[PDB]
C-alpha cells in the first residue's frame, strides 16, 4: 500500500 | 562560514495525532517562517486560522477556497487515517526486544566495585521496567537510572544500577518488563 | 484500556539562499523516510519499511516547489526579515555500553539550532575523518528548531580520543565535543 501525502497550497501573493 | 547573507526558512508541517488508536483524529496543518507559526489549519477547528499577523492574508486566502477547505476536513480520513493504516505494522506495532547485560562497575576511579549496572539497549518502544533483585529479592533502595535514550534509529537504551558494593556468593538479577516479551526477561551476575 | 497517543508528521521545509530543500516523514520523533532530491527517490530511514508500504518521491518535489514559492512570497511579505540564528548543542554519545576490541558507532547529536545548515567533522586522535561515517537529514521539532545525527563506527581503545566538532552561523567559533574511553 501507499502512503499518501498532503498536497501544498499557495500562498496569497502582493498587489 | 564566511556566506553572511541572510537566510529565508519556509517550513509546512502536517501533524496527525491519533488518540485510542483511530478513535479521535487530529489534524494540524503548520506554517512556520524562519522560527515562528504564521497559520494553520486545525481540523478541530474546521478552517484556517492566523497565528501571527503575518500569516492573516492567507488565512484569508485559503479560507475562501471551498474545495480546500472540504479537503482539509476530509484529510483527517483521506490522509490520517490511510496513512495509519498503511503504517501501523511496522510503527504502532512495531516490537524489538531489548539486549539485556548486566556488569559491576564503579562510580569513580577505585579499587572497589560500587555499582551493579543493567543494560538494556535496542528495544522499540520506549516503556520500559527494570527491577534488581539480591538472592531473589527484590532491592528498591539505591537504585538510579539514566533514563529514556531515544537513539534515532527506531531503538531505545537505558541504564539501571544499583548502588551497592557486591560480596562473594551473591547472585544479583535485572529484570526488565517490556512489550516484546511475555514473561520479563531476567539476567543473573554471580558475584 | 485507552492507548497511547501517537503522532505522524509530515514535516517539509525550503531554505534561501541555499536553495535547500527537504520532506521527511515521522512517527514519535523517529524519522520514518526522507526524499532524497538528488536522484528523486524515497529513502527509508530502516530499509525494512520499503517492502509493506511506498512513496511516490515525485509529488515530495512537487510539494518542495510550492514550498519554495512561498518561501519566496513570505520573504517579501515580512520586508525581508531574515532568520536569527540559534546555535546548536552537541552531545557525543554510544550506541551501546562500550567494550574494548567491541565494534560500535559514536553518536554525534546536534541539537536545538536553525536554520537547517550545519557542518559536522569527526576527528580521530585530532585527525579528520572522511570516509565511513554517516548522517541522518534535518529531523524536525516541536518548537520548529532541528535535530541531526551523524554517526561514526569505530574499535573502542584506551588510547584514541575522538572529538566532534560542528560549525553553525550562531556559533562563535567551532564547537570541539570530546570522547574517551577510560578503563
Amino acid at each position: 500500500t501507499q502512503l499518501k501525502r498532503a498536497l501544498t497550497g499557495i500562498a496569497v501573493e502582493q498587489d | 562560514m564566511g556566506d553572511t547573507r541572510p537566510r529565508f526558512l519556509w517550513q509546512l508541517k502536517f501533524e496527525c495525532h491519533f488518540f485510542n488508536g483511530t478513535e479521535r483524529v487530529r489534524l494540524l496543518e503548520r506554517c512556520i517562517y524562519n522560527q515562528e507559526e504564521s497559520v494553520r489549519f486545525d481540523s478541530d477547528v474546521g478552517e484556517y486560522r492566523a497565528v501571527t499577523e503575518l500569516g492573516r492574508p492567507d488565512a484569508e486566502y485559503w479560507n475562501s477556497q471551498k474545495d480546500l477547505l472540504e479537503q482539509r476536513r476530509a484529510a483527517v480520513d483521506t490522509y490520517c487515517r490511510h496513512n495509519y493504516g498503511v503504517g501501523e505494522s511496522f510503527t504502532v506495532q512495531r516490537r524489538v526486544e531489548p539486549k539485556v547485560t548486566v556488569y559491576p562497575s564503579k562510580t569513580q576511579p577505585l579499587q572497589h566495585h560500587n555499582l551493579l549496572v543493567c543494560s538494556v539497549s535496542g528495544f522499540y518502544p520506549g516503556s520500559i521496567e527494570v527491577r534488581w533483585f539480591r538472592n531473589g529479592q527484590e532491592e528498591k533502595a539505591g537504585v538510579v537510572s539514566t533514563g529514556l535514550i531515544q537513539n534515532g534509529d527506531w531503538t531505545f537504551q537505558t541504564l539501571v544500577m544499583l548502588e551497592t558494593v557486591p560480596r562473594s556468593g551473591e547472585v544479583y538479577t535485572c529484570q526488565v518488563e517490556h512489550p516484546s516479551v511475555t514473561s520479563p526477561l531476567t539476567v543473573e551476575w554471580r558475584a | 484500556m485507552i492507548k497511547e497517543e501517537h503522532v505522524i508528521i509530515q514535516a517539509e521545509f525550503y531554505l534561501n539562499p541555499d536553495q535547500s530543500g527537504e520532506f521527511m516523514f515521522d512517527f514519535d520523533g523517529d524519522e520514518i523516510f526522507h526524499v532524497d532530491m538528488a536522484k528523486k527517490e524515497t529513502v527509508w530511514r530502516l530499509e525494512e519499511f520499503g517492502r509493506f508500504a511506498s512513496f511516490e518521491a515525485q509529488g515530495a518535489l512537487a510539494n518542495i516547489a510550492v514550498d519554495k514559492a512561498n518561501l519566496e512570497i513570505m520573504t517579501k511579505r515580512s520586508n525581508y526579515t531574515p532568520i536569527t540564528n540559534v546555535p546548536p548543542e552537541v552531545t557525543v554519545l554510544t550506541n551501546s555500553p562500550v567494550e574494548l576490541r567491541e565494534p560500535n558507532v559514536l553518536i554525534c547529536f546536534i541539537d536545538k539550532f536553525t536554520p537547517p545548515v550545519v557542518n559536522v567533522t569527526w576527528l580521530r586522535n585530532g585527525k579528520p575523518v572522511t570516509t565511513g561515517v554517516s548522517e541522518t537529514v534535518f529531523l524536525p521539532r516541536e518548537d520548529h528548531l532541528f535535530r541531526k545525527f551523524h554517526y561514526l563506527p569505530f574499535l573502542p581503545s584506551t588510547e584514541d580520543v575522538y572529538d566532534c566538532r560542528v560549525e553553525h552561523w550562531g556559533l562563535d567559533e567551532p564547537l570541539l565535543k570530546h570522547w574517551e574511553f577510560d578503563a
